[PDB]
């Protein structure tokens, strides 16, 4: 199926022109009336079709070699991505994206699911040190589209999009990278909150719509590694800027 | 489908005008005991509990509301023998603890140590703001509007507008109190003031004092909406330049976008 798609081009690329990419890239994924606070909630499984199962993302490199990865519409995974008649996907890989994206390609699965520390481990380093920007966004892509793709340069894309796209925290942090042109590492809170997007989705479905107090606290984390518990919801978002929810319970 | 889950209960603070906690009198565990504003502390009767039934209480003693009537204070008071409506209360994302059946909301006339509170007219205000939370202590951020520039603030009763980004200058160091307050982290002395509720209004940074206009709820689309008037603080006519940030209709444009980036 001709699934939708974004664009995104490196080139004459400013900050506005990123945001605008991310917002677009919400407003496919986030659908449906199920939300709370005005955050949408991601979809499940039973409630989507395979017609729009999945998303395409386009990113154009700066020698304009332009490389895609299809997200999962129902978490705003990086299911897979190709590159010049080349398609790649986790050691996962189920049938439903197998046969269904970049049909015509030749379909050669990795080696490392999508999930954060397999990549890490795959990449021999973790994120605390593969700087991401401008540049190091270029790096991926065009690595994805010679060598074949590794896992450094996914994990590049992956905090670069759906993470940013999830946690508008990262996406300033992207913005003010591309501004002034210069790249940066994840801090401990990104890289907190990164991990706690299930944690603090259930969080926020407990209290329910319009509520503040959380029924339990997230495990956030400051500059300085110290904990940072966020008992309500207004602290989570003044920080987090979390505009995307995944599902794990329903209203009551 | 798949039902949620009932929560059990938990024990968080409540903060709302001057940094001050919601505590009872002494911490006496006596009913009639009134509720009133006290520097916050590791301590029973500044820690509450909230339940699924809809009530908050502290030693054990439900935190109910006593007489019923638009200036009525609040007290705490056996759950039992509790008058049903007079001890459940709402805890919106507006930062704001309304009684259901009345429709009062917890009132803080003034922002002042042993200040007991009372149940009045909601009508958006500072002394109405509260944010039930274990940590006491505000965040610092810079808010980041349009064209990724910082939210500054000039001198006293001056305006406020986009300066170039700086995470050193104090002037874009803007400290988000409980109380759903904006006020300066260099002198929380003073915070973000309207100059009124009709589109195009001036903002500024005047003194706290507890005014409808010292209420910043932000929207989760990403907008700093005023709760008494439904206008949004944005970029007149985006140029940066005229230098003047004003409360107008919401638009969901950029221009209206803010982020609060941490320290
Ligand atoms: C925002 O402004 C407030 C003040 O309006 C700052 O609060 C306090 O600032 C001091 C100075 O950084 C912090 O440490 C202090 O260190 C001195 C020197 O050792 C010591 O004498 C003081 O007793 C105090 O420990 C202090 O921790 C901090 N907050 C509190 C609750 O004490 C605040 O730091 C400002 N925020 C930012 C991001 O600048
Ligand atoms: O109402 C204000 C304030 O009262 C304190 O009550 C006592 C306190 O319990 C006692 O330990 C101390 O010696 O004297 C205080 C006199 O007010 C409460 O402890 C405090 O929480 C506030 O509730």
């Amino acid at each position: 199926i001709d699934y939708p798609s974004v664009s995104f081009n490196l080139a004459g690329a400013k900050s506005t022109t990123y945001r605008d990419f991310l917002k677009n890239l919400r407003d496919r994924v986030a659908t449906g009336t199920y939300e709370v606070n005005g955050l949408p909630v991601l979809r499940r499984e039973s409630e989507v079709q395979v017609k729009n199962r999945f998303v395409l993302v386009r990113l154009t490199n700066y020698n304009g070699d332009t490389v895609t990865s299809a997200v999962d519409v129902t978490n705003l995974y990086l299911v897979a991505f190709s590159a010049n008649g080349n398609s790649y996907f986790f050691k996962d890989a189920t049938e439903l994206q197998k046969s269904n994206l970049f049909l015509g390609t030749t379909q050669h699965t990795l080696s490392f699911t999508g999930n954060y520390d397999n990549l890490e481990t795959a990449a021999g380093t973790r994120r605390e040190s593969i700087e991401l920007g401008p540049n190091p966004l270029d790096g991926a892509i065009t690595s994805l589209w010679y060598d074949g793709g590794v896992a450094r340069s996914l994990l590049v894309l992956i905090q670069m999009v759906p993470e940013a796209a999830r946690f508008r925290y990262i996406e300033q942090e992207v913005r003010r990278s591309l501004q002034q042109l210069t790249s940066f590492t994840p801090n401990a809170l990104m890289l907190s909150m990164e991990n706690n997007w299930s944690s603090m989705s259930l969080e926020v479905q407990l209290s329910g719509d319009n509520v503040s107090p959380f029924s339990g606290t997230v495990q956030l984390q400051n500059y300085d590694h110290t904990p940072r518990l966020v008992d309500n919801f207004e602290e989570l978002y003044k920080i987090t800027g979390i505009a995307i929810l995944l599902f794990r319970c329903v209203a009551t | 489908g798949e039902t949620c889950a009932i929560p059990a209960p938990f024990t968080r603070r409540i903060v709302g005008r001057d940094g001050l906690c919601v505590d009872v009198r002494n911490g006496y565990d006596t009913d009639g005991t009134p509720i009133q504003l006290w520097p916050c502390g590791t301590q029973r009767n500044q820690q509450w509990t909230f339940y699924n039934d809809k009530t908050i209480r502290s030693m054990g003693k439900c935190m109910t509301a006593n007489g019923l009537n638009s200036g009525s204070y609040i007290m705490i008071t056996d759950c039992s023998t509790a008058a049903e409506d007079a001890t459940k209360w709402e805890v919106l994302i507006d930062g704001s603890i309304i009684n259901p059946s009345s429709g009062l909301v917890m009132t803080a006339p003034s922002g002042a140590s042993r200040t007991t509170l009372l149940l009045e007219n909601n009508i958006h205000a500072a002394s109405q703001g509260w944010t039930v939370s274990n940590d006491v202590q505000p965040i610092a951020t810079l808010i980041v509007g349009y064209n990724e520039m910082c939210l500054q603030a000039n001198g006293e009763n001056n305006n406020v507008w986009m300066e170039d980004c700086d995470v050193t200058s104090v002037q874009q160091q803007w400290a988000l109190f409980d109380d759903r307050t904006i006020r300066v982290n260099n002198s929380r002395g003073l915070c973000v003031t309207s100059n009124g509720y009709v589109s195009k209004d001036l903002i500024v940074i005047r003194k706290c004092q507890g005014l409808a206009t010292q209420r910043w709820f932000f929207n989760s689309d990403g907008s700093v909406v005023n709760l008494k008037s439904t206008r949004v603080m944005d970029v007149k006519e985006s140029d940066v330049s005229l230098q003047e940030v004003i409360i107008f209709p919401a638009t969901g444009n950029p221009n209206q976008q803010w982020r609060t980036q941490v320290p």
